[PDB]
């Protein structure tokens, strides 16, 4: 196994602060499903049984 | 009139006399009455055997 460490941005002790910012847009991603409804089933009694 | 073993929905009045009945095996409607055991069933679409 190996888990990569996230971007490390050190913390200055002066009055300045160090920041890290993006360079590109790279839009888009695959997404989840909510399963709002379920199938409706009716059983005919005296026919199956 | 001949007699045979059936299931009926009987309505007993306060004085214990039967003034209304339904036989379950006649008119899908009457099957629907014998289920719910009532002389009034709400409007809807009901699956029937």
């Amino acid at each position: 196994i190996a888990f990569n460490h996230p971007i490390q941005v050190d913390q200055l002790n002066s009055s300045y602060f160090k920041l890290s910012i993006p360079t590109n847009f790279s839009f888009g991603v695959t997404q989840e499903y909510i399963q709002t409804t379920i199938q409706k089933v009716t059983v005919d009694c005296k026919q199956y049984v | 009139y001949k007699l045979q073993p059936l299931t009926f929905l009987l309505d007993f009045s306060v004085d214990g006399y039967i003034r209304r009945a339904i036989d379950c095996g006649f008119n899908d409607l009457s099957q629907l009455h014998c289920s719910y055991e009532s002389f009034d069933v709400e409007s809807g679409v009901y699956s029937v055997s």
